[PDB]
């Protein structure tokens, strides 16, 4: 979902 | 530069646009909805074409009538409607099963489709009148389908994703079959034709590309390739320098430039997977002269690439094209009907033919075990799980539910008496053999034999064979614990003279069958893996075939015996005198079931009492040995002393079970159900009481969880005038007892509360209800 | 997604 | 708290 | 296109056979290293479930449930011999050969059979056991079926001391010397020892690890054995001069870390440079000025450090910084912001004259790459799912890959651009001019490929650093610039 | 001795000593003499005989009362 590693 | 008459060159001098107007529509199949997109100028307008759809898969249109055609996967039917949403009517009401793609022949007025489960390519008229299997030879998993009906081309294309995937071209009559693309494909999925340039566009779902190529397979180019935009494309249609495709992986409809694959954009998103797509516009269906307008071909007339006539006459399944090559005659030869789970097939008796097109297949069966047929009227009968018997013609027409069989369970066996027009079947749930009348407009049915305690009753009947002349039933039976042995048994067809023919090493006994000409029974024993013979006298018995795995069906016709082994997954033919010449008809066929041979038998070659004397009995006629007949009446009725008319069962006994209420006669020789059984949903019976004078039966239902399943109900023994008597004020535990005062017309019952109990009275046909006693 | 339409 | 199917 | 399913190996004839039952079913034969693939059977075969070999006769036996066929063929090829076929063989699923008899299992019949191996025998098979549910395979456990003496194995190498090979010993059909294989790195001149690639390759970060991959899609050898690290490795860049990788780590919710690890034979544990810093989403190395630039996301700062740690300075404040790239020979530094407005910003390496290069049509510009060989800037936006290119001024903006999926790492080398995708868990490549030759470099990885870099054995642009001369006149920290050396002051106070 | 209808076998187990030893005596081969579906078992320690009742299978093995030596 979210733009994180 | 130049373009076809349907287009006009623009100021650019190399771009062409449609003649004008008609506002091209793009129609997309999503599971619940056929979405229409009206391409108004540059924007889109989305709405549903039709309200009543279950799972749409294929789409195409007819430019001359302005109708949209679609296949529904769950209903197993092909429909059509006008583009504006009116006049929805069915095209094919039976015989499709995972029909993958549709193509309308707007010139020849024909309708082509690919089917995945049948592994065939079929053609029919635009009204679906006449149906035949066009190509079945090397077809494994046909999906995409496209046509070029313009005179001079008359070719069809399809894509197959079997073990050696390919795209094939053939004449639209299926003559000049050839393979055009076989080199760089894994999952060919969806086809479309660029009519002005004579190019065919195809896609692949595994290599993820869109390509176009010419009719001969040579000049192929890639539109979209090595591009992560394609996840799982399924259907493709093009219009005015654009391709539109449906992607099942990403669940959206896409647009791109049809030559270099640029200018990619989403047309619409879908909640479900979008499957079929079609562009509705006159440009998509160019006009041409119809070569078969003046043809005298009977049945189908198919366009062809053959130069002189450009047409060929073809005729439906089960017909021969005559030597005139313009007229077709009925193929009255016999064929083997191979019952399977989920479908019944008609295969030719000739082992060299692997077509399976002797009849229109009966798809959508559930728990298929057995089948029967009536050559007159050409009907096929099979039972359905909920307790119904269905019918359909050999040509796929008039598929209807014929009659309800039993309210107590599902029927297993079948056998049709073709001279008295009765059908006999077994219902192993209620453990009875009963009969049902085919003649007339009103259905009548009688339980013939029931399970009393004796060795002669039915235990668990599997198979039925009927001998119209000489009037005997034969059945195979697994027996029961502490009663009926596992046996081959017989009776008069009125159920009078029960007899045991063979008993012994029968454990996993399969269906029985009869060779009427030779008067010998045949049956299969799974526990020993053999097929045995026996005279109807019960004297001579022998083993015919050895080392079978799990025989399921067998039939004897002419000099050969056909059996299907469910575990070997094979259908084999052997001589009826001995195994000898073993021949395989089909192999690698899963879910094999019973067999039957459809053939000509007439009422003239054999006659009995019920055929000589129509209208002798007012309800049911059952023949008996010696040419005589017995009259009989439906469940709930008893035969009058005149021996011909019917009357209500005046004297019987009532037994109540939790599932149902049933009536049995006092005289033990009568195995018929003396009352129409009270069963079905919402039934949980604790007690029953009777009202002999007024002809009612009172019972009390119970339900711990669901309310409104508690109360007292009444019904007549003939099954009419069902009515709730007591519904309000039932205790936590239901009505625990019922008693009727037949003199004063009072009804006594007990309410059972958690810590209290009432005795109550209710005057029948009256709202007066009183409590007599309250105890703790 | 598996190729079979069913 | 009694008999049912 | 091929799907090899059941594989068998023959150390005597030194061949590798397998069955394929997908599109275009066949039986293939190959060397022990899979380099001389040839087809034995490709006609009249569908769904070969299993195959077996008798070493003493050199025939390959296989079963077809779709043809109800058991057949055999010689290793050298020729015609298929039908051993057994017909209705009574519905679903053979596995086969083996022992002496003069074949043993196979049947799924439908729930039996394990034994019959003569010679074709044209008509004796009915004997049943070893019956009513076994869900049969799949059958194999022989015998010393006679696995000979070990050199005479019985045709003097097979790799029998003694693994043939002297360090990693893998592959024998070849008629050669007396084994072809040694390398699990990681390249085979030396010695011909039996393995060392680091000593060539150019990719490096990427994965959960707990730094991993390596060759540029050639057809070379599957690892340039170096996987480096193991503590916590998730988020970003990395390579230092030529010391032959080490500078990489960042993420611990807990907020505890970021920066470390380095050497690529020499020592391969010691990664040496930590900082701890207790916030989550870091990118890192770049200045090869000219020998300073490290990195982005702290949880703390909204881009900051610089010396390769030894030592002096540290803030370069800029940024809403949501990710990737950084440096151009020391022209004194400029670029980075990406995916904050409330997404934009790509340029400053001097001192952090002065900050300007936005592209600040339209961007939502999640995760990846940044600069190509010195053509003077173009590349970036990958994960929300738009596009990779784009422009001049360093940001004028000639072009898409190079449409639908890039969820891009994160980007790098460029030779003619291709390499990116990591967090949605498909693959590394793809495409032509840097027009995105034509798009292939996937990796299979679907078991976890998200979090960042990517090249490793280069040749020196990049080697312009003269003005900052070495008297520390470029600055009192503490200095960085190159468009005009002259620019000074910075430490973050330990107000300056 | 015990019967395992799930495995179509008759097996033995040792009581003496601190280490348990178990063996399968009869299994389901193709022959009628084998074990089809063992229900009951009765042993005669003297005369070294073992008797069992078999439901048989949809195979060579019929429903029978069978006997064998306890080896
Ligand atoms: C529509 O088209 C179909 C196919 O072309 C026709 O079907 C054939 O019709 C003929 C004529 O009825 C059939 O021939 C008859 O077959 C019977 C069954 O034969 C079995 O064994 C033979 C080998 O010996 C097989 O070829 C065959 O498949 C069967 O397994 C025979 O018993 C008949 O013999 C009788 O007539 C002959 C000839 O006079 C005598 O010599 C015999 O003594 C005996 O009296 C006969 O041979 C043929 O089998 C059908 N083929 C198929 C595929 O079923 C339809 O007739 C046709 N319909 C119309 C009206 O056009
Ligand atoms: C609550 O209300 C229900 C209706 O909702 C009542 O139910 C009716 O009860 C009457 C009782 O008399 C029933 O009438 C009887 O019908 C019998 C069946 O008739 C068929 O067969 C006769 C030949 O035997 C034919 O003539 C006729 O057309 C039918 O084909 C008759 O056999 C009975 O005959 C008796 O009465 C007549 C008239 O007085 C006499 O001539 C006879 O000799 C004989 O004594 C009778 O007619 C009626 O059918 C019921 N209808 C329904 C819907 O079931 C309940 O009675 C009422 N509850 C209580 C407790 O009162
Ligand atoms: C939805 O669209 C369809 C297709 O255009 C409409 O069907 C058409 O309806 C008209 C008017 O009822 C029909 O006209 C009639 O044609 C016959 C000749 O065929 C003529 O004899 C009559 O006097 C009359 O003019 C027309 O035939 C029919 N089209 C077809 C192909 O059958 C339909 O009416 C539209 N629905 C609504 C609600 O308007
Ligand atoms: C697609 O939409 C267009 C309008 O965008 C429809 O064409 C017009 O429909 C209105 C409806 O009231 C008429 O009054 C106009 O005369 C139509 N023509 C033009 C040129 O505006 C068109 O019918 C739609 N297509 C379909 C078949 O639904
Ligand atoms: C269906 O496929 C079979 C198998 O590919 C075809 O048989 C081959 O036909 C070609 C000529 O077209 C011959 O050269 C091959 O030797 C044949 N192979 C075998 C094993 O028979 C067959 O022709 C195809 N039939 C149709 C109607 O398409
Ligand atoms: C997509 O469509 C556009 C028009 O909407 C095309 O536009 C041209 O794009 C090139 C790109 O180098 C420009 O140089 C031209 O000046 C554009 N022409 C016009 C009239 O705008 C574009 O070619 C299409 N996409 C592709 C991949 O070709
Ligand atoms: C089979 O179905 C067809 C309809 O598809 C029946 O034919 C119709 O029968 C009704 C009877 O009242 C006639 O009014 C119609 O004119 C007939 N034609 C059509 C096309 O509807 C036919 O009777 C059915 N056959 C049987 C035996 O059920
Ligand atoms: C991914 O990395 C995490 C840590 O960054 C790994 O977590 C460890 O898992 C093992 C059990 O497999 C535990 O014993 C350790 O204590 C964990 N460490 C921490 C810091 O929590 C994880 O196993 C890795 N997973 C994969 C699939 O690579
Ligand atoms: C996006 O970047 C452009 C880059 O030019 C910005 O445009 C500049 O805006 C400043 C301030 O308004 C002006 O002084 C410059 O003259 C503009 N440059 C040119 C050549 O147009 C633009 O403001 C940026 N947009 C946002 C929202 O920051
Ligand atoms: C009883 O049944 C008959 C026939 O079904 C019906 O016509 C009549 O209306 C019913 N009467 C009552 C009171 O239920
Ligand atoms: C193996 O492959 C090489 C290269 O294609 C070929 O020249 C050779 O003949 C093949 N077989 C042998 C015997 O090495
Ligand atoms: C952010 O910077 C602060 C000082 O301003 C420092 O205390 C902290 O360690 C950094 N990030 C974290 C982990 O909050
Ligand atoms: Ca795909
Ligand atoms: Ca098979
Ligand atoms: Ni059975």
């Amino acid at each position: 979902x979210x733009n994180x590693x | 530069c130049a373009c076809d008459p349907e287009y006009t060159l623009e100021s650019d001098g190399r771009t062409c646009k449609v003649t004008g107007s008609e506002n091209p529509l793009l129609v997309v199949a999503s599971r619940d909805k056929i979405i229409v997109d009206n391409i108004t100028a540059h924007t889109h307008n989305l709405y549903s074409l039709v309200q009543d759809v279950s799972f749409v898969v294929a789409l195409d249109f007819d430019s001359v009538t302005g109708r949209v055609f679609w296949s529904d996967l769950l209903q197993g039917k092909t429909w059509s409607v006008f583009q504006n949403g009116t006049d929805k009517r069915v095209v094919h009401d039976s015989g499709l099963s995972v029909t993958e793609m549709i193509a309308v022949d707007w010139i020849g007025r024909n309708l082509y489709w690919t089917d995945y489960a049948l592994e065939t390519i079929e053609v029919s008229k635009i009204d679906g009148s006449h149906r035949t299997v066009l190509i079945s030879k090397n077809v494994t998993k046909p999906r995409g389908l496209a046509l070029d009906p313009r005179m001079g081309d008359n070719v069809m294309f399809w894509s197959d994703w079997g073990h050696h995937p390919r795209i094939e071209r053939a004449s639209m009559d299926g003559t000049m079959r050839t393979v055009i693309v076989q080199e760089k494909i894994y999952w060919p999925c969806g086809l479309s034709i660029d009519y002005p340039n004579r190019l065919i566009y195809f896609m692949d779902a595994y290599l993820d590309y869109i390509e176009f190529c010419d009719y001969d397979g040579h000049n192929r180019r890639q539109v979209i390739a090595s591009d992560l935009v394609l996840h799982h494309p399924h259907a493709l249609t093009l219009f005015e320098d654009f391709v539109y495709w449906t992607d099942r992986g990403t669940r959206q409809v896409m647009q791109a430039n049809k030559w270099h694959g640029g200018n990619q954009s989403v047309v619409m998103y879908s909640v479900h997977q979008p499957l079929g797509i079609t562009a509705i516009h006159p440009s998509r269906q160019p006009p041409s002269r119809n070569p078969c307008a003046s043809a005298s071909c009977s049945h189908l007339c198919l366009l062809s690439a053959q130069a002189p006539r450009h047409y060929s006459c073809a005729c439906p399944s089960g017909w021969n094209l005559s030597d005139d090559s313009v007229n077709c005659v009925r193929g009255d030869q016999p064929f083997l009907m191979s019952v399977r789970d989920n479908i019944i097939f008609g295969i030719s008796l000739d082992p060299e033919v692997k077509s399976n097109d002797a009849m229109v297949p009966i798809s959508g069966i559930q728990h298929g075990y057995d089948v029967e047929f009536d050559d007159s009227e050409q009907f096929i009968y099979w039972v359905e799980n909920p307790g119904e018997i269905h019918r359909v013609k050999t040509d796929g027409s008039n598929r209807t539910v014929f009659a309800p069989l039993s309210l107590l369970g599902s029927s297993l066996g079948l056998a049709l008496d073709w001279v008295s027009r009765n059908i006999y079947y077994t219902t192993p749930a209620s453990r009875s053999i009963e009969v049902l009348t085919l003649k007339g407009d009103t259905r009548y049915g009688k339980t013939l034999i029931a399970n009393d305690g004796t060795p002669l009753g039915v235990g668990f009947p599997v198979g039925i064979a009927v001998d119209p002349a000489r009037g005997k039933l034969y059945w195979s039976d697994h027996g029961t614990d502490s009663g009926v042995p596992a046996k081959i048994a017989s009776a008069n067809m009125d159920g009078t003279s029960l007899k045991i023919l063979f008993t012994g090493n029968l454990q996993h006994l399969e269906v029985v069958t009869l060779d009427i000409q030779e008067q010998k029974l045949y049956w299969a024993v799974t526990s020993r893996g053999v097929i045995e013979r026996g005279n109807v006298d019960g004297t001579e018995r022998m083993i015919l075939v050895h080392h079978l795995a799990h025989p399921w069906g067998l039939v004897v016709y002419g000099s050969f015996l056909y059996y299907s082994d469910e575990q070997y997954e094979v259908i084999e033919r052997v001589d009826k005198s001995s195994g000898n010449n073993k021949v395989v008809l089909r192999d690698n066929v899963p879910y094999l079931r019973g067999l039957r041979v459809y053939h000509r038998r007439n009422a003239a070659d054999s006659s009995n009492g019920c055929s000589n004397n129509p209208n002798a009995c007012q309800q049911i006629c059952l023949p008996v040995p010696g040419g005589m007949f017995s009259c009989a009446c439906a469940s709930g009725f008893k035969l009058s002393p005149d021996g011909r008319s019917c009357s209500p069962y005046n004297s019987f006994m009532v037994v109540s079970m939790l599932p149902a209420v049933r009536g049995f006669s006092l005289e033990l020789s009568d195995h018929s159900e003396a009352m129409v059984p009270v069963a079905g949903q919402g039934r949980n019976v604790l007690h029953a009481d009777v009202d002999v004078a007024n002809g009612f039966i009172y019972w009390c239902d119970f339900s711990s969880s669901v309310r409104s399943s508690n109360g007292i109900r009444r019904i007549k023994p003939d099954g009419s005038n069902f009515t709730n008597v007591v519904t309000y004020g039932i205790g936590a535990n239901g009505i625990r007892g019922v008693a009727l005062d037949w003199a004063a017309g009072n009804l006594y019952f007990t309410n059972a509360f958690v810590y209290e109990t009432l005795i109550e009275v209710l005057r029948i046909n009256t709202t007066y209800r009183r409590v007599l006693l309250k105890v703790s | 997604x598996x190729l079979x339409x069913x | 708290x009694e008999e049912x199917x | 296109v091929d799907m090899p399913r059941h594989i068998i190996v023959d150390p005597k004839h030194r061949y590798l056979f397998w069955a394929d039952y997908g599109q275009k079913p066949k039986i293939e034969r190959s060397f022990l290293d899979c380099t001389n693939r040839t087809v034995l059977v490709s006609e009249g075969i569908v769904t070969p479930r299993g195959l077996a070999m008798d070493h003493d006769t050199g025939y390959i036996y296989w079963v077809d449930d779709s043809l109800d066929l058991i057949a055999r063929i010689h290793l050298d090829g020729g015609e298929s011999q039908v051993v057994r076929y017909g209705s009574r063989y519905p679903t053979p699923y596995g086969i083996t050969v022992f002496g003069e008899s074949i043993i196979w299992v049947d799924r439908n019949l729930k039996k394990v059979f034994q019959a003569s191996k010679q074709p044209g025998n008509t004796d009915p098979p004997v049943v070893i056991r019956d009513k076994i549910n869900l049969l799949r395979d059958v194999t022989i456990f015998d010393e006679h079926a696995q000979p070990l003496s050199p005479a019985e194995l045709n003097n097979n190498p790799c029998l003694q001391s693994n043939g002297g090979c360090s990693h893998f010993c592959f024998a070849l059909p008629e050669l007396p010397t084994p072809r040694c294989g390398c699990a990681f790195g390249t085979l030396g001149n010695d011909g039996k020892s393995c060392a680091t690639s000593q060539e150019d390759f990719l490096i990427y970060s994965l959960n707990n690890s730094l991993r390596s991959l060759h540029f050639d899609p057809r070379d599957h050898s690892l340039p170096f054995q996987v480096i193991s690290v503590a916590g998730t490795a988020i970003a990395l860049d390579y230092d030529r001069r010391n032959n080490r990788i500078f990489f960042t780590q993420k611990l807990n919710s907020l505890r970021g870390q920066i470390s380095y690890v050497s690529l020499y034979s020592g391969s010691s544990s990664p040496t930590v440079l900082l701890s207790n810093i916030g989550v870091t989403d990118g890192i770049a190395f200045d090869w000219i000025n020998r300073r490290i630039y990195y982005s702290d996301f949880s703390n909204q700062t881009i900051n610089s450090m010396a390769e030894d740690g030592s002096n540290r300075a803030v370069i800029a404040r940024v809403s949501k910084p990710r990737a950084i790239v440096l151009d020391p020979c022209r004194g400029y530094m670029y980075w990406t912001d995916w904050g409330t407005n997404a934009k790509i910003e340029r400053a001097t390496l001192g952090g002065n004259f900050r300007v936005p290069i592209v600040n339209t049509s961007l939502v999640w510009p995760n990846g940044l790459a600069l190509d010195l060989e053509t003077d173009l800037l590349y970036w990958a936006d994960a929300s738009l799912q596009k990779i784009e290119r422009s001049t360093l001024t940001g004028t000639n903006r072009e898409v190079v890959v449409s639908t890039a999926f969820h891009s994160f790492g980007l790098t460029v080398y030779g003619q291709y651009i390499y990116w990591t995708d967090l949605y498909t868990r693959k590394i793809y490549r495409a032509n840097k001019y027009d995105g034509s030759d798009l292939v996937a470099m990796t299979t679907r990885l078991p976890t998200q490929p979090s960042g990517i870099s090249t490793v280069v054995k040749t020196q990049r642009q080697q312009c003269s650093n003005p900052c070495d001369q008297f520390n470029g006149g600055c009192s503490h920290i200095c960085a190159p610039g468009p005009n002259g050396a620019e000074c910075q002051c430490p973050h330990e106070g107000n300056w």
